[PDB]
């Protein structure tokens, strides 16, 4: 690394900032003053101060991203969000008076609970002991769920049987699928709830 | 702190760990009364520099244009992107780059919410006019150079705890990443 | 030949040739201005195209054809 | 509704209206624009299940201008031109509108840059053995002409026997629409059908049957180069191209009852820089040459009012979803990263 070890990471928050010196608590108040002796790094290209700022969208168009190509990482991503935005409004058009007041249209919203519906609580682990490979249950980090919702989202759409569909559409697709608790990435959560279901006696081995 | 070779130096005798930590104690105890003009110096004697400078950034001088309007120069770089930035005091956000608008000269949207992210931290959008030339990189480099010249202009005309905020944000540190051999 | 030439001459072109049978329609269906029409003609043709030049081009041919 | 104008009849649209939308309806959508409006307009029209434009300084200069025209003098050619995408096509599309309004004969190029790239079945015209036929690209085209005009076919009638075979032929005095029909059942015959049309319309509206408008986009790709090749993988030019080469005739103002409005475009553009966008730059000299003398119409990005009326339009259709777009912040980081400018707007709206 071409940073030192002193060096500390930015925080781009800009609401931080603004917080008043009254609402500062002590322990705050020293973090504060001890962050203006550190040396801070220079703030990478990425995240900003912008109020559409969304990390989990920019690590999802990183986990899209082949060979470096962000640009087109992100002409997916938007294509996507677009097409979600799309459908609703179209679906929304034709609905009874009723039927609108539970249609969302908000393509952010449905990308991050379709994320949330694909989220495995638990995990298995591949453990050999006895010479024989065991596959024991783990409740996941947060962050390792998380990751792999994403994977599981990108592997589906990956996928060859779907077949000169553009990746916008696919995504789309996908997304509104798992908006409401249908689809393969929803089924392939509760496959693998059900084999770390079948093998909680393993858990002791563990 | 006097380190415990160069306070050996400094007596001319070899000591121990726990007999400079000793010292060293009282020192402090020294430094948390209510010492005097005297004791501060002899205090001095035993204390060298590590700078505080990381504080405070340096902030350039205003100039004048011929018009009569202020503004501020500064320079940054990233990668072999180098990059020279006019900030004028007043404006209603027109950068130009190269002579050419910014929208023009970086189509990406990513480029553009680089040049958007200093103005923005401080909310300072469409209150002053950048006048920019960049030379060498590729597409980001330029911007993130382009960024950091537009930061450290624009510390002229913010509040010092602006310009500390901007620091912590890390948007007045060259990015020193390069290619490795 | 006009292709080999570095100056533009108004005379004896495509633009004076157009106007000149434009007027004689005009008048059929019924100077200064000529000499700026030529100018920002000759403008336009050698120095710089910026917008300033295009307008000054516009406001002569608006003249030339009466349109306001 | 501040960004909207109940004057929804572009007649009498003024000064007062710049920045306000005014609604176009579905008879006119479906009769003027069967191919006009462009492709990310019609995704909006769709998704807003309505197409509304802004009245903008441009357009109302266009239509100042086309309102005091003398229908003696030769018709007069406007060109639109201005940044990329900054709304040269929209204000064409609102004189289109405007004109077929007052019972004008629309003659309207959508892009004039389809004609000279990637087509597949290029012919050799029976008509004249050194030009090309484009089939496809004029059946397309005579359709929507007839979709747009469909009044006038009957109204308008022909001049001269016209022969498309030994068998079949047009007689003196027919009804234009046959020709048009002939152009789209046998589109062996489309691009002679397709001249046949400009060579009476140009024609018989001097005799002042009619007023006529010839709208097209795109025009800098008449006088520049294409990208067809012949069998021996030679470059063929512009002018070997019938459906070119007759176009060209309707851009000189040798005759009058009609006005000549145009718009540049280096969107689809081949062989010009990403940035250009001036008309000399565009055109070429030999553009330039045909043109001139020309009145040109500079479309700019929007100016404050437009802005905020446009983002007034998009939040009043519920088309910005995230909850900061409302806020004032996010009106000025919307306004930083487009510029003000309309397209880089809409495209950036698009997914909010
Ligand atoms: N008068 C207008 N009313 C409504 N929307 C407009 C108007 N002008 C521009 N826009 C918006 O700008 C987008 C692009 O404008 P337009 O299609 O007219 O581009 P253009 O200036 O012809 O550019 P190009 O060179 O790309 O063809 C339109 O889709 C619409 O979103
Ligand atoms: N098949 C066919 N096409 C015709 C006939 N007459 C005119 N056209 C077409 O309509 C256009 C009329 O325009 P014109 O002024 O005559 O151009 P020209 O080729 O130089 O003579 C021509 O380009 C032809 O393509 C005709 O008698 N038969
Ligand atoms: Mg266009």
């Amino acid at each position: 690394s071409r940073y030192s070890p002193e060096f500390k990471d930015p925080l781009i928050d800009k609401e931080y900032y603004r917080k008043p010196v009254e609402e500062l608590t002590e322990e705050e108040k020293y973090v504060r003053e001890l962050k203006k002796t550190q040396l801070i790094k220079a703030a990478p290209a990425g995240k900003t101060s912008s109020v559409f700022e969304d990390p989990v969208i920019s690590k999802f168009t990183n986990m899209m991203m082949i060979g470096g190509n962000k640009v087109l990482a992100r002409s997916l991503m938007i294509q996507t969000l677009e097409a979600v935005k799309r459908k609703q409004f179209e679906k929304y058009h034709a609905a009874s008076a009723e039927e609108q007041a539970t249609i969302e249209r908000n393509p952010y919203t449905i990308f991050h609970q379709a994320l949330k519906n694909c989220e495995p609580m638990i995990g298995l682990v591949p453990i050999l002991k006895g010479g024989r490979f065991y596959q024991v249950p783990v409740p996941l980090p947060d962050r390792r769920r998380r990751f792999l919702a994403m994977k599981w989202m990108i592997t589906e759409c990956r996928d060859k049987k779907h077949q000169r569909t553009l990746m916008p559409e696919k995504l789309s697709h996908k997304l509104l699928e798992a908006f409401h608790n249908q689809g393969p990435v929803i089924k392939r959560k509760h496959d693998l709830h059900k084999m770390a279901e079948a093998n909680r006696a393993l858990a002791h081995y563990r | 702190w006097l380190i415990k070779e160069e306070l050996e130096e400094m007596l001319v005798e070899k000591l121990s760990d726990l007999d400079y930590m000793q010292f060293i104690r009282l020192l402090e105890k020294l430094l948390t009364s209510q010492c005097g003009a005297a004791e501060e110096e002899f205090v001095q004697r035993f204390r060298r520099s590590v700078t505080l400078e990381s504080k405070k950034q340096l902030i350039e001088p205003v100039q004048y244009d011929e018009q009569g309007m202020a503004f501020s120069k500064s320079e940054g770089k990233r990668k072999t992107a180098k990059a020279e930035a006019i900030v004028y005091k007043h404006g209603s956000g027109r950068i130009k780059v190269n002579g050419i608008d910014y929208q023009l000269y970086f189509p990406i949207t990513q480029d553009r919410e680089q040049l958007m992210f200093p103005f923005h931290f401080v909310d300072r959008l469409g209150k002053h006019d950048v006048t920019c030339t960049v030379s060498g990189g590729g597409r980001s480099a330029q911007a993130g150079a382009i960024r950091l010249a537009m930061a450290k202009a624009l510390c002229s005309f913010v509040t010092e705890d602006e310009v500390e905020w901007m620091r912590q944000a890390g948007l007045l540190t060259t990015d020193p990443r390069v290619r490795e051999r | 030949t006009e292709a080999d030439m570095e100056e533009y001459i108004w005379e004896n072109s495509s633009s004076e040739r157009n106007i000149l049978e434009t007027l004689l329609q005009m008048k059929a269906a019924e100077t200064k201005e000529i000499e700026e029409y030529k100018k920002s003609v000759v403008s336009l043709k050698n120095e710089e195209e910026n917008e300033n030049s295009i307008s000054q081009y516009k406001e002569s041919v608006k003249r030339l054809l009466n349109v306001t | 509704a501040i960004s909207r104008t109940n004057e929804n009849d572009p007649a009498k649209h003024g000064d007062q209206h710049e920045g306000q939308h005014y609604n176009i309806s579905p008879q006119d959508l479906e009769t003027v624009f069967p191919h006009g409006l462009p492709p990310r307009f019609v995704m909006q029209v769709k998704t807003f299940s309505e197409a509304c434009l802004m009245v903008r300084k441009p357009a109302l200069e266009l239509l100042h201008y086309l309102k005091n025209t003398s229908f003696a003098y030769p018709a007069i050619r406007y060109l639109l031109y201005g940044e990329k995408g900054t709304g040269k096509t929209l204000s064409l599309c609102h004189v289109i509108h405007f004109c077929a309004k007052q019972d004008w004969l629309i003659l309207h190029i959508p892009d004039a840059h389809l004609w000279v790239k990637n087509c597949r079945d290029l012919l050799q015209s029976s008509y004249n053995k050194q030009r090309f036929d484009q089939p496809l690209e004029a059946s397309t085209w005579l359709k929507n002409f007839k979709t747009t005009n469909e009044r006038f076919l009957n109204q308008i009638k022909v001049q001269e026997k016209y022969v498309w075979n030994k068998r079949e032929s047009t007689e003196k005095g027919s009804p234009l629409g046959e020709v048009v029909e002939q152009g789209i059942t046998r589109v062996r015959n489309a691009t002679d059908a397709v001249g046949i049309v400009l060579k009476e319309l140009k024609r018989q509206s001097s005799l002042g049957m009619f007023h006529l408008l010839v709208a097209v986009d795109g025009i800098n790709a008449l006088w520049g180069r294409t990208t067809l090749k012949r069998e021996d993988k030679s470059p063929i030019a512009p002018e070997e191209l019938a459906l070119v080469h007759n176009l060209r005739k309707m851009m000189k103002n040798d005759w009058h009852g009609g006005a000549i409005v145009s718009a540049l475009s280096q969107t689809g553009s081949l062989f010009k820089p990403r940035k250009a966008y001036l008309p000399q730059e565009l055109l070429g000299k030999e553009g330039f040459d045909a043109l001139d003398p020309f009145i040109p119409i500079l479309v700019s990005n929007y100016n404050p009012k437009e802005f905020e009326s446009c983002i007034q339009y998009y939040l009043e259709n519920n088309w910005l979803q995230h909850e900061k777009a409302p806020t004032e912040e996010g009106k000025k980081e919307l306004l930083f990263l487009s510029n003000a400018n309309p397209s880089l707007l809409e495209r950036h709206c698009a997914y909010l």
